[PDB]
RNA sequence: AAUUAGCUCUUGUGUU
């Protein structure tokens, strides 16, 4: 977030431009450590911040080119180098941290705990950390059928390009139960629905067999057009590309008296507002027609039967907003009020015709103080409006023990809202192996809807598609816009971030290529996730945050890529410097995410699971690093798990967190509220290996007693 | 006759926009976008909005660009009675008064002398002021010992004083004041202000 | 016409003749557009302190004098355009009304204030 | 009102300050009114 | 003898 994100940001934002006027173009974001100030800068220990009720923030100064311009050619770019904006809080222990690699006496010098994992902000001098939010993934067609409504199917897509300041945009395709099957879209930013014939004529498909070559691909069994017959009826008097710009424009939002209002509204609603993430350039209909075809045609598969409907609870259709996407999300807020007071400043003092200086314009209180206050209080978003949003995204770090610290580190939350009937979400769903802790949940009103990453989870952090892209093209790829329509009945599409992309003629060798490059991590990074689809010819590759994944051996055959060399080399390591990432780079483990975990093999053990018996599988492809790396912290401390009720397991990982013991090293120099310290805290005398990477037996939580039942 | 229209506008800047829609027109009567607004009326006491005299909405819309004062009004405009028309133009209307601003808002103030340069009065008040002890207040008798021992800004006449804020007092404050900022009619003091000062 | 234009918002009077809004400083430079040709307010202070008066009761952006029904209504249809003040009190000196009477001019009072 | 009534008397701005009027009087009774705005202070919150 | 509203977390009921 902080590298790449606020770089982004501030450049995205669209210059603000207004008698002459100015120019006021940011660019070059300057970001210092943090310092406290009738004083001087001076850095600031997290230690000094948590004692003195400070906040760990550090300033953000910007690179402003202002230029005036008048008749006669009279500009000057006059640049100001580091404007100050606000102060950012920062997380412990992050690369802009004063405790960045730092070895453990200079900690200890400083008063700081060197088993401290860091991870969380001070504000006010209290501890704050960020409850990681589930959502439902964007950018990919959904189908659900409803019994609650009008609706056989609907055919629901959220979309949001990059970090747009435009809300997310959603499209529903459904299609109504009753002639019949009306098939109608739901255009976002507008009060009514619209058929969708009308929507494809105001493309600019006048040609009806362009129209079903952009829903249907065959056309020799004619279920997709006997259904699509009725609703290419009712879309009978809508020829033109006018009139039908007109009958859209009609419903919208400010609905023009005159035909000319009408036709621009409704054109900039679909050039503009529909389908954001395929493009909302100067002109992108040759693949927004083809995007809204596709999902006409999913829609009418759903309805055919020949596919199953999508599911809600499946965590490869959802995806996890940690830190760095909700401070991006009200950072792109919070400039975007800081450009509009300025430009009201600006718009008050040139009315005079004096020149403003621009130091006096820009506030620093819209910045520091709204981020300090979303991220205290927990309200996330607008301070004036904040209830509309969620709330208890930021909550108060729990330091009774070390376990409960580390458990509250690693929380996923789910927005489902409370006192609901609803009791799916709650379930503990197939896909959630090796993703989430079974075991590790509230027993309150929140059961279910509160989870806890799992020992070797990972979060994906995101990465830029292109590099994808130019490789994908310059292989047989065949661009999307250039392709006749009857060659993709008989090949294999392409989705990249859910944008449909190309096509494909042999996809085994395409995947094949794309594994190997993953392998060898030189274009693919590894966080990059490709599914291929069997019965329908579909290849999805994903690049984008928030996808959930963890680590597997890889096999090739019948036997691991891991051998007896790499274990040696790994045994001496921190003598050389062989290390995990130098494992990932030999291509021996590979990271898995749970859409991938659909289309592969697993095998529980390499021993067992992989010789010579009565044929079960032969066929495996990936193999566990270890089974009990499925739970979470806090469920990983109990001895035997296996041969308890899971509800005693759910008990025991929800009083982990209450149990009494050094919950830090230095304990005598935080003055925290309700601090409670066992005076002999004892190892267990049976303990699991997993926790000896939890750091329990340097901060146990509890004493072994001679228990006799009787 | 065209129709009349409310338009939007900034309280306490309604007087400036209907000159400016007139200097507007002024300099727009010669363009090739010539103002098709008829008329604009402010009246004294009715704020929020200005009405507009013009033949049809459209033509207040094309007209009232490209004003900052008319933002609010510039999208929708309501429907104003034909027989409200003649209501627009009708507008209804040693002694005492009352000083409108400064600290001493709505406090009695007796005429003493009316200067005849029909520019200030002169005025008699009760003092209103701490002496300059609290600050760095009720009605009270004015205390010429107790500003003369805490000093500061404060030069004496024997019976007549010079105080902070360009203040005379006499036995009292005795101070001019403009008759723009009193009101020289509807005061009525009691009998305790006499006292003071069917 | 910017010249009728007030230059600002300061010391503004009406025009017991034509209810036209002036500025005294641009009544004393320029004069009524109205009344020059009848009682040359150009040049003076005193006189136009005399013909005319700061107290007035609302302001009219009149720039449409033949088409509007307020002109017909204030009787000033014939006038300038300009900015036209709705009533105002007062009444002309007696030597400047028989002036008027005498070249061809009624004296009709603007005050259509009510009276209680 | 009262004090516009006794010598404005307006008529039309009458009607704003009566339905103003009736807004709050209804809103100081009941303030989750269907399909009105709800009655804030200057915090954000809707009043009780 | 010194206030309130909101939010968050947690405790008991999870038995056959
Ligand atoms: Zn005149």
């Amino acid at each position: 977030f902080i590298q790449m994100s606020v770089q982004r940001i501030v450049e995205d934002a669209p210059p603000i431009d207004l008698p002459p006027r100015y120019l006021l173009k940011f660019e070059q974001i300057y970001l210092s450590k943090p310092t406290h100030w009738d004083g001087a800068p001076s850095p600031m220990m997290p230690n000094e911040a948590r004692l003195r009720n400070l906040t760990y923030s550090a300033p953000l100064y910007v690179d402003i080119t202002k230029t005036v311009i008048k008749e006669g050619e009279e500009q000057l770019q006059t640049q100001h180098q580091k404007t100050f904006i606000g102060k950012i809080p920062i997380m412990l222990r992050s690369t802009y941290c004063l405790l960045n690699g730092l070895t453990d006496r200079d900690l200890c010098e400083l008063n700081e705990c060197p088993l401290d994992p860091g991870g969380y902000f001070i504000i006010n001098g209290s501890e704050k950390v960020l409850i990681a939010q589930e959502k439902m993934a964007t950018n990919t067609v959904y189908v659900f059928a409803k019994k609650d409504s009008k609706y056989a199917y609907t055919g629901e897509c959220r979309s949001c390009l990059e970090n747009s300041s435009r809300p997310t945009s959603t499209i529903w395709v459904s299609m109504l139960a009753r002639i019949g099957q009306r098939i109608v879209a739901t255009l976002p930013y507008i009060k009514q629905e619209v058929p969708i014939i009308i929507v494809f004529r105001a493309l600019g498909f006048v040609s009806d067999r362009d129209i079903l070559e952009h829903i249907i691909y065959d056309f020799e069994d004619p279920e997709m057009m006997e259904m699509v017959k009725p609703s290419l009826d009712e879309a009978f008097v809508i020829q033109e590309q006018n009139v039908a710009l007109n009958f859209i424009g009609s419903r919208g939002a400010k609905p023009g008296v005159t035909k000319e209002k009408r036709i621009k509204y409704a054109k900039e609603v679909l050039q503009k507002e529909m389908l954001p993430h395929v493009g909302v350039s100067d002109f992108c209909e040759t693949k927004k027609a083809y995007f809204l075809g596709y999902m006409v045609h999913r829609l009418l598969l759903a309805a055919l039967g020949r596919r199953e409907l999508d599911d809600r609870d499946h965590y490869g259709n959802k995806r996890l907003d940690l830190a760095g996407p909700l401070l991006a999300f009200l950072f792109r807020g919070m400039f975007k009020n800081l450009l509009k007071e300025v430009r009201i400043y600006a718009q008050k003092f040139i009315d005079r015709g004096k020149d403003f200086n621009l130091e006096l314009a820009i506030k620093t209180r819209i910045i520091s103080d709204g981020l300090k206050y979303s991220l205290a209080t927990g309200n996330w978003g607008d301070q004036k409006k904040a209830h509309q949003a969620r709330a208890g995204v930021s909550q108060v770090l729990n330091r009774l023990t070390f376990a409960s610290t580390l458990s509250h580190l690693r929380r996923l939350n789910s927005p489902i809202g409370r006192d609901g009937k609803l009791a799916k979400p709650r379930q503990l769903h197939n896909t959630l192996w090796g993703m989430v802790c079974p075991a590790e949940t509230p027993e309150g009103h929140a059961v279910g809807l509160v989870k806890n990453l799992a020992l070797m989870a990972y979060i994906s952090v995101g990465s830029q598609p292109s590099p994808i892209l130019e490789f994908l093209e310059e292989w047989s790829m065949e661009n999307l816009e250039e392709i006749s329509p009857a060659a993709i009945a008989d090949a294999t599409k392409i989705f990249v971030n859910g944008c449909w992309v190309g096509i494909h003629k042999d996809p085994e060798q395409l995947m094949n290529t794309l594994r190997k490059l993953r392998r060898q991590m030189d274009i693919i990074v590894s966080e990059v996730s490709m599914i291929r689809d069997i019965r329908e010819r579909e290849i999805r590759i994903y690049t984008d945050a928030g996808r959930i994944c963890r680590p597997l051996l890889i096999v090739e055959k019948q036997k691991l890529l891991l051998k007896k060399r790499h274990i040696d080399q790994l045994k001496e390591r921190e003598y050389n410097n062989y290390s995990w990432q130098d494992l990932v780079a030999s291509g021996v483990v590979e990271y898995i995410d749970t859409l991938e975990e659909e289309t592969v093999m697993l095998a529980m053990t390499p021993d067992d699971l992989q010789e010579k018996e009565v044929a079960y599988c032969s066929t495996y492809t990936h193999c566990e690093i270890h089974p009990s790396m499925i739970l979470g912290v806090c469920a990983s401390i109990i001895p035997f798990p296996d041969h308890n009720q899971s509800p005693r397991n759910t008990y025991q990982s929800a009083m982990g967190k209450q149990a009494m013991g050094v919950y830090i090293t230095n304990f005598h120099v935080r003055m925290d509220t309700l601090a409670h310290v066992l005076y002999y805290p004892q190892k267990p005398l049976v303990t699991t290996r997993s926790m000896e990477y939890l750091r329990f037996r340097e901060l146990p939580a509890g004493i072994n007693s001679i228990v006799a039942i009787a | 006759d065209p129709n009349l229209w409310t338009v939007k506008c900034k309280i306490g800047e309604e007087r400036a926009t209907a000159i400016s829609l007139m200097r507007k027109f002024i300099a727009y009567q010669f363009t090739d976008t010539p103002l098709q607004i008829k008329s604009v009326v402010a009246p004294e006491h009715v704020k929020g909005y200005i009405y507009v005299e013009a033949y049809k909405q459209t033509h207040v819309k094309q007209a009232i660009e490209g004003v900052g004062n008319l933002r609010l009004g510039y999208w929708n405009q309501q429907m104003v009675p034909i027989k409200e028309m003649t209501d627009v133009l009708k507008v209804v209307k040693k002694s005492w008064v009352r000083l409108k601003r400064g600290i001493y808002k709505d406090d009695i103030a007796q005429v003493d002398y009316v200067e005849p340069s029909q520019n200030t009065i002169s005025l008699k008040m009760i003092p209103r002021i701490d002496y300059d002890r609290i600050k760095a207040p009720p009605q009270r008798l004015f205390d010429a010992e107790k500003i003369r021992s805490l000093g500061g800004d404060v030069a004496s006449d024997g019976d007549f004083l010079i105080f902070e804020g360009n203040r005379y007092s006499r036995k009292f404050l005795f101070k001019s004041f403009a008759m723009s900022a009193v009101i020289t009619e509807g005061v009525k003091p009691t009998l305790s202000e006499l006292e003071k000062f069917r | 016409a910017l010249e009728t234009v007030p230059k600002d918002l300061r010391h503004l009077r009406a025009c017991l003749l034509c209810s036209l809004v002036k500025t005294i400083d641009q009544f004393e430079y320029d004069g009524c557009d109205n009344c020059d040709a009848y009682l040359q307010m150009k040049g003076n202070r005193e006189m136009v302190y005399d013909c005319t008066s700061s107290s007035f009761d609302g302001i009219i952006a009149m720039m449409s004098p033949e088409d509007s029904w307020v002109s017909k209504w204030q009787r000033v249809s014939n006038f300038k355009p300009g900015v036209y003040a709705v009533s105002v009190t007062g009444r002309l000196p007696q030597g400047i009304v028989r002036e008027l009477k005498s070249r061809g001019v009624a004296y009709k009072s603007r005050d259509t204030a009510i009276k209680t | 009102l009262r004090r516009n009534e006794q010598n404005g008397a307006a008529a039309h701005v009458i009607a704003e300050d009566v339905k103003l009027l009736q807004f709050h009087v209804a809103t100081m009774v009941d303030n989750e009114l269907p399909g009105l705005p709800r009655a804030m202070q200057k915090s954000g919150r809707p009043l009780k």
